[PDB]
């Protein structure tokens, strides 16, 4: 039917971007195991750990250059968000009310 | 794998990160570590299921900045009751105790608690690049050069061997960092005689000047100053701070509060610094960085230097207060050395050449690695060559 990758999250397919991308997905998709099974506060070791941890990754896409590709600039920007998706998962799971 | 190994190893024990090198086969090898990195960071982490040295140590430091060790050379070889250990004192996540005068780092180390003194700790650093140097060489070393400070005194010096010979060193020698410096670029093989060096080591975070007279041999330093808290870090707020005010220009609101977006414009930051010592512009560009919102903008290496005018402008302070006290005038110095990492930020090095007038710069050996490069001639030196 239709044979045409349009998702922004896994459209990049370039050379350098492509790589650095899909590895960060793998990486993203480990790491959120970890979260979506954590239980705890924002003090517990794993909270810490994983937060860091996911934060690397987010570094790790800062240093992508898609060298103006349309598809390598949006998988990259797709995959931030995806980061802080996870990111927003653990703080939901484990933010408590301050008062 | 050899039948030539080589005699002994050349430490730079920095505060930082230390470097480890060796002459072999005719020449100077720097040795990269277990993660291919040419400089180990001095850092000791105490987990409850084991201790971390160097990059593993680092890496987890957020993790762990109670029990996470590094700076001591900043302690090693003074009296608790030393002002400096003072100063340095709670700037540090982990503790710095006393026990008769001598300081000393408590940590908790697998459960229980543990307390170490500085040069205990320098010795696990100096057994992590003893053990680099040996996992590279295919066999086992225990003659090395270490390097301190020209402005250490003996308790420290002292100290810093005391370090080496816990971790199995059989040290040949104990060496200025600017000696080493200038032994990596044989200014003391030339045959002009008596020569006037002058030594610009500005780091991430430490910043020292020293003039040395090599004369037949001798390295006689004529004097030494710095800034004890000056180093790339604050080249890097400045450009942090310029951004972030810039954001709230643009977008009316303040990302300081959150910590992982500074994180990442501290990083961008970092890299467009990096990318400012060969381009005159850089762009950062950060997708997503706060609520939602990207964050594309750029700086030119002239708005650069604009920000830091003042942080680079006193980078010649030190140089002169130095040549004050060797009772020297600019024109009396022979050679000019640049180590350092920050020393490659090109406004930093126009301004030392402009001020001599001119003179050329040795800067040609990796300015992070100059010292490490040193020490392993002078401890091939040492055995025979």
């Amino acid at each position: 039917k239709e044979a045409l990758e349009k998702r922004k999250l896994f459209a990049c397919e370039e050379h350098p971007s492509h790589k650095a991308v899909w590895n960060v997905l793998g990486n993203l998709s480990e790491i959120q195991g970890e979260v979506l099974s954590f239980d705890g506060n924002r003090t517990d070791k794993n909270y810490i750990r994983l937060e860091e941890l996911l934060t690397k990754q987010l570094l790790a896409l800062d240093a992508v250059d898609p060298q103006g590709e349309e598809k390598c600039k949006a998988a990259r920007k797709q995959a931030v968000r995806l980061a802080q998706n996870i990111l927003s998962y653990l703080d939901l799971k484990s933010d408590e009310w301050e008062y | 794998f050899t039948m030539a190994k080589a005699a002994a190893i050349g430490i730079d024990l920095g505060t930082t990160y230390s470097c480890v090198g060796v002459f072999q086969h005719g020449k100077v090898e720097i040795i990269a570590n277990d993660q291919g990195n040419r400089t180990t960071p001095s850092y000791v982490a105490f987990t409850d299921t084991e201790r971390l040295i160097g990059d593993a140590a680092k890496n987890q430091v957020a993790l762990n900045p109670q029990n996470t060790v590094f700076d001591a050379k900043r302690l090693i070889g003074r009296k608790f009751g030393d002002p400096v250990v003072q100063s340095d004192m709670k700037h540090w996540p982990f503790q710095v105790i006393n026990d008769g005068d001598k300081p000393k780092v408590q940590v908790s180390y697998k459960g229980e608690t543990k307390a170490f003194y500085p040069e205990e700790i320098s010795s696990m650093v100096l057994t992590k690049m003893k053990e680099i140097a040996e996992a590279y060489l295919g066999y086992p070393v225990t003659n090395a050069v270490i390097t301190v400070p020209a402005y250490f005194n003996d308790s420290q010096r002292q100290a810093t061997k005391d370090a080496g010979v816990i971790a199995g060193l059989n040290v040949l020698r104990i060496i200025n960092e600017p000696t080493a410096a200038a032994i990596a670029y044989g200014l003391d093989r030339t045959g002009k005689g008596e020569r006037n060096v002058l030594i610009f080591d500005l780091g991430g975070g430490t910043f020292d000047v020293s003039i040395l007279t090599i004369d037949d041999g001798i390295f006689e330093v004529k004097a030494t100053a710095g800034d004890t808290h000056l180093g790339g870090e604050d080249f890097d707020n400045r450009l942090v701070n310029h951004f972030v005010e810039e954001f709230k220009r643009k977008h009316k609101k303040d990302i300081s509060q959150n910590k992982r977006a500074v994180r990442r414009l501290r990083t961008a930051c970092e890299r467009a610094k990096r990318t400012l010592s060969s381009s005159t512009q850089a762009s950062l560009e950060i997708d997503s960085l706060f609520e939602g919102i990207d964050f594309y903008t750029s700086i030119t290496r002239a708005r650069f230097e604009e920000l830091c005018s003042d942080l680079f402008r006193s980078t010649l302070e030190p140089v002169e207060k130095a040549l004050r006290d060797a009772k020297l005038d600019k024109a009396q110095i022979h050679d000019l050395v640049l180590v350092g990492g920050s020393t490659r930020i090109p406004k930093v090095q126009k301004l030392l050449q402009d001020f001599f007038n001119g003179r050329d710069l040795n800067k040609s050996i990796n300015p992070d690695e100059a010292v490490a490069y040193g020490a392993a001639v002078q401890a091939a030196i040492l055995m025979g060559d």
